[PDB]
């Protein structure tokens, strides 16, 4: 476990930079590829489009986030209905066996780079129905989950905090910079 | 005109170049059996899904054509009105529109859009 | 007002008994409404107006809240004012936990005290119901107020006693505040 | 709710109004347009969870 | 002072639960007649144009 | 001299193309902001400085996003429709009026009718290429909406055409030189908003793409780059109608900033509808198209034809 620095330590330290990669690149190609990754991540970070799967009980919070108290399009997030145009999927609610193939199908019909947020306990690990004959214990067993938002349901603040955490993950992803090594 | 023609060709070429460019800018992914299925809300598409062609939409579009042609007949009234003889232009045009209304109102009493199916 | 159409007794209100008049002023009113969309104009001007109300978006994460002292969030295992672990492994929290998200194994520390060895919570099975803390006889475990505990990996959610103790240490001040607020009231 | 005398309920059947409200849809929706069907589902206000559980 | 949630002195003013329409600016006669007046003046101005 | 003429004509076309594209892409933000305040939301104010670069951000996402092409061999046919639609939505601009000669384009009204007509083929083949009954229903509903409204659209035009005495759009300016033309044809303006709104498929007439009834209508099976082109095409369309509303009813004062103030207000008005009205039914709209608008337009045709006869009598 680590802890935040103290006031004087902050005073010594410089600006934390903007691109999470930093600005230590050696050669022209390195420095150039650093910027292009930064632009790409900036695009994919600023504009992110959930699919609004929202099966149950959790869905109500998935709507309150769209509501005008913790506005989410403020951050550049919009609910596109069509999975071909949706970039992110907030799986929320329980995943019953009847639904499992449906979720799988919806997921891979969506084009990548696709990130999944598992909202609520029901999706995270099956939640409160974990020992049930009809529920997928978690949603990790159908799809690759990216961010877990604990809660039952998570308070709207918690959900969109997780969204920002996804934005941070979208910010630090290294595709061009490290293709250069590939 | 051909000034218009060339501009359209230029735009279309620039348009296809842009979409051609985006086709290379977007990263590729290994194809998937299921990624290329019709979208049916996440449940397997049924048989061919080709819709029945027993319906009315051609009938509405046929009403379109009748009125679309009739529109053609009345387009030139704007210019000829300054030249044509006024009785003939007056009466001739008036009966066009009058017949249209009567066709319409007679047809409401018919009520053909309120089909049983 | 136009007369009704069904006579109503008390304890009820018919929402359509009002008659649509046939008086000429009444029909011409409705006709003019349709010919110039007065009703749409009323609704149109409403939305124009309601631009001029200030939006209620909290500038999260800078601005944020509000919650209440009873909010049920991150779990924490508290410690006495001396620093000693409050939990005594009475195992009621597990016995009540609706989701059965708690697992406990207790023994005697060398001092001879009744204390836990393993104390586990799965916040992918917990429902944040708070039955655990309502049951614990020494306030050992509490639904701490943190709620931004979001993880990229499922394994990171299964807390054990070390993680839970750390949260208790981290959040002790706030939890102390709430309990001082609610103990005599809960 | 049926109790056998123990501390554990013996059987707990739950009648949610949405159940019957939705069964009638198969008859209510006959011959209406597609847009009408969706609006009918709304006015049913059949929230889920209570229907299947 | 209070030790428990109770209503204040004098109770509470009744909550309003009555619909109330807005100002009804026009009536069928006024609306139509004003429309025709405007059109008639419009015709004259177009004539002069 | 002569080649001076041609060079400038191409520069103006090109210059307009970049502006209209960047405007509509940038206009998308104004929809997101404005609708955000109709609703009590705050709208996008996160990226850049107050969400200004939000639409550039969007384009970067899309072009990076792969092209989840549908079933194996459809590559071209699915890749055609977005081109053939954005092309119409742009190229329709070239007929727009200027005092500063861009073209001597006569029959501009006819050309308007033609371009506004060609939208049907784009949407229909787009749905057909998609090959998904959801997309196919959208296309048919989209086709029916557009085709039905064109009938009323034509006769509505003729009322103005007679009132100006030619098909050359420019004469709208000369006839509006004293008093605006909305105040003469007020009911036509409401009808013309509805017709224009129907053409661009916005709500209340949102059946073509729609939501909550069809997933996205024809758009449902479109990947990124195609989707961006369709989405830009629609907004180029919504702007152009806003321009046409401005040049007809509200002065046609191309060389006066107030004209551009009017452009924004009308395009705003489109949004102002977007966040207010609910959607129509299929049939109720067809009543509204044939049984209501066509009757309306014919009466004014028979009204103004007599008026101009009387006007011609007087002079
Ligand atoms: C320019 C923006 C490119 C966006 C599209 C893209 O992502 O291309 C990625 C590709 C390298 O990315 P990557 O997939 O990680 O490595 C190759 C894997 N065999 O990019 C490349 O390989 C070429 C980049 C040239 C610089
Ligand atoms: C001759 C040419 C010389 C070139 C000079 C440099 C041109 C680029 C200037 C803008 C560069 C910004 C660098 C600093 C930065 O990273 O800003 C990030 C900014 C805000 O993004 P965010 O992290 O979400 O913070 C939001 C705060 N409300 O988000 C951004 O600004 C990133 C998006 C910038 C879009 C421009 C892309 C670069 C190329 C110019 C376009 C052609
Ligand atoms: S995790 Fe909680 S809020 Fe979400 S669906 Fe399950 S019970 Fe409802
Ligand atoms: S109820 Fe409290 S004291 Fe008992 S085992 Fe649980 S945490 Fe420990
Ligand atoms: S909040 Fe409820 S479900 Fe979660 S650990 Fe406590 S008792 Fe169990």
């Amino acid at each position: 476990q680590q802890t935040l620095p103290v006031a004087e330590v902050a005073q010594n330290l410089p600006k934390k930079g903007y691109s999470p990669f930093g600005t230590k690149q050696s050669s022209v190609a390195e420095w150039s590829l650093a910027r292009l990754d930064d632009l790409l991540n900036w695009g994919r970070k600023g504009s992110i489009w959930p699919l609004t799967f929202g099966l149950a009980c959790c869905a109500v919070e998935m709507m309150h986030i769209a509501a005008p108290r913790y506005d989410m399009d403020r951050y550049g997030v919009v609910f596109r209905a069509s999975p071909r145009q949706a970039d992110v999927i907030i799986v929320a609610g329980t995943l019953t066996n009847k639904m499992a193939p449906a979720l799988r199908k919806v997921y891979d019909q969506m084009p990548e780079p696709r990130w999944v947020i598992s909202m609520g306990s029901c999706a995270n690990g099956g939640g409160y129905y974990h020992y049930s004959y009809s529920v997928v214990r978690g949603c990790d067993r159908i799809i690759p989950v990216d961010i877990y938002v604990p809660g039952c349901p998570p308070t709207a603040e918690a959900l969109m905090y997780g969204v920002l955490q996804l934005q941070k993950k979208v910010k630090r992803m290294k595709t061009l910079q490290m293709w250069y090594r590939k | 005109m051909f000034s218009i023609i060339f501009i359209a060709l230029l735009i279309l070429l620039i348009t296809t170049i842009v979409m051609f460019l985006a086709s290379i800018l977007s990263k590729k992914a290994l194809i998937d059996r299921e990624k290329s299925s019709p979208f049916e809300c996440g449940f397997d598409p049924k048989s061919s899904s080709r819709l029945p062609f027993s319906l009315r939409f051609f009938l509405i579009t046929i009403i379109f054509l009748i009125f679309d042609v009739e529109i053609a007949l009345i387009l030139p009234m704007i210019i000829i009105m300054k030249y044509s003889n006024i009785m003939i232009w007056t009466i001739t045009s008036i009966i066009f529109i009058l017949i249209l209304l009567i066709g319409l109102y007679h047809e409401w009493n018919q009520g053909m859009l309120n089909w049983s199916n | 007002e136009p007369k009704d159409i069904v006579e109503v007794p008390k304890g009820y209100v018919y929402v359509n008994n009002k008659e649509l008049s046939m008086e000429f002023a009444d029909i011409t009113d409705r006709a003019a409404s349709t010919m110039f969309f007065g009703e749409l104009l009323r609704g149109f001007a409403v939305t124009l107006a309601h631009i001029f109300k200030e939006p209620a978006t909290i500038n999260y994460p800078f601005e944020k809240g509000p919650l209440s002292p009873r909010f049920r969030g991150e779990h924490a295992l508290r410690r006495y004012p001396s620093g000693e672990e409050r939990c005594i492994a009475c195992k009621l929290c597990e016995a009540i936990c609706p989701a059965q998200a708690i697992t406990i194994e207790a023994e005697e520390r060398a001092d001879g005290s009744r204390r836990t060895t393993r104390y586990d919570i799965d916040m992918t099975k917990c429902i944040y119901c708070g039955f655990c803390q309502e049951a614990c006889p020494v306030d050992a475990i509490v639904e701490g107020p943190n709620f931004e505990f979001s993880t990229e990996t499922h394994e990171e959610l299964l807390y054990n006693k070390e993680k839970l103790l750390c949260n208790g240490d981290k959040w002790e001040s706030e939890i102390a505040s709430n309990l001082q607020a609610d103990h005599l009231y809960r | 709710l049926i109790s056998d005398g123990s501390s554990r309920p013996y059987r707990c059947k739950i009648k949610a109004p949405g159940f019957a409200h939705l069964a009638a849809l198969e008859k209510i929706g006959k011959q209406h347009m597609l847009a009408d069907v969706v609006a009918i589902i709304g006015t049913l206000d059949v929230v889920f969870g209570e229907i299947d559980r | 002072p209070p030790k428990q949630d109770l209503p204040p002195p004098g109770g509470y003013k009744k909550i309003p639960f009555a619909r109330v329409p807005p100002k009804s600016y026009f009536t069928g006669f006024t609306t139509i007649g004003t429309y025709v007046v405007v059109t008639a003046v419009g015709l004259g101005i177009y004539y002069l144009t | 001299m002569f080649y001076m003429e041609f060079i400038l004509s191409l520069i103006g076309s090109l210059l307009l193309i970049i502006c209209v594209l960047v405007s509509v892409a940038f206009l998308t933000l104004l929809e997101r902001k404005v609708l955000g305040y109709i609703q009590i939301r705050k709208g996008p104010n996160k990226v850049g400085l107050m969400g200004i670069p939000q639409p550039f951000c969007d384009a970067i996402k899309l072009f990076t996003k792969e092209q989840t092409y549908p079933l194996l061999s459809n590559y071209l046919s699915y890749y055609i429709s977005p081109i053939f639609s954005l092309f119409l939505s742009l190229f329709v601009w070239m007929c727009m009026p200027f005092f500063v000669k861009l073209y001597s384009f006569n029959l501009g009204g006819l050309f308007f009718l033609c371009c506004t007509s060609l939208g049907v083929y784009t949407v229909m083949v787009a749905g057909w290429s998609s090959n998904s009954n959801y997309a196919l229903l959208g296309g048919l509903r989209a086709v029916a909406q557009t085709i039905s409204y064109e009938v009323s659209l034509a006769l509505i035009l003729l009322s103005f055409i007679f009132l100006i005495g030619s098909y050359n759009m420019i004469y709208f300016f000369f006839y509006q030189v004293y008093m605006w033309f909305l105040i003469i044809l007020f009911p036509m303006a409401l009808v013309w908003v509805s017709i224009s709104l129907a053409e661009t498929n916005r709500t209340p007439f949102d059946f073509a793409e729609g939501e909550s009834e069809l997933v996205s209508g024809f758009n449902v099976e479109y990947s990124s780059g195609g989707f961006a082109l369709i989405f830009m095409a629609e907004y180029a369309s919504i702007l152009f109608m806003s321009m046409l509303f401005c040049v007809i009813f509200l002065g046609c004062d191309v060389f006066n900033l107030l004209f551009y103030m009017k452009l924004t207000f009308i395009s705003f008005v489109f949004i102002w509808v977007r966040g207010t009205l609910p959607r129509f039914r299929y049939d109720k709209l067809m009543y509204l198209a044939w049984k209501c608008f066509l009757s309306f337009s014919l009466n004014y045709l028979l009204f103004f034809i007599g008026f101009k006869i009387l006007l011609f009598s007087l002079l």
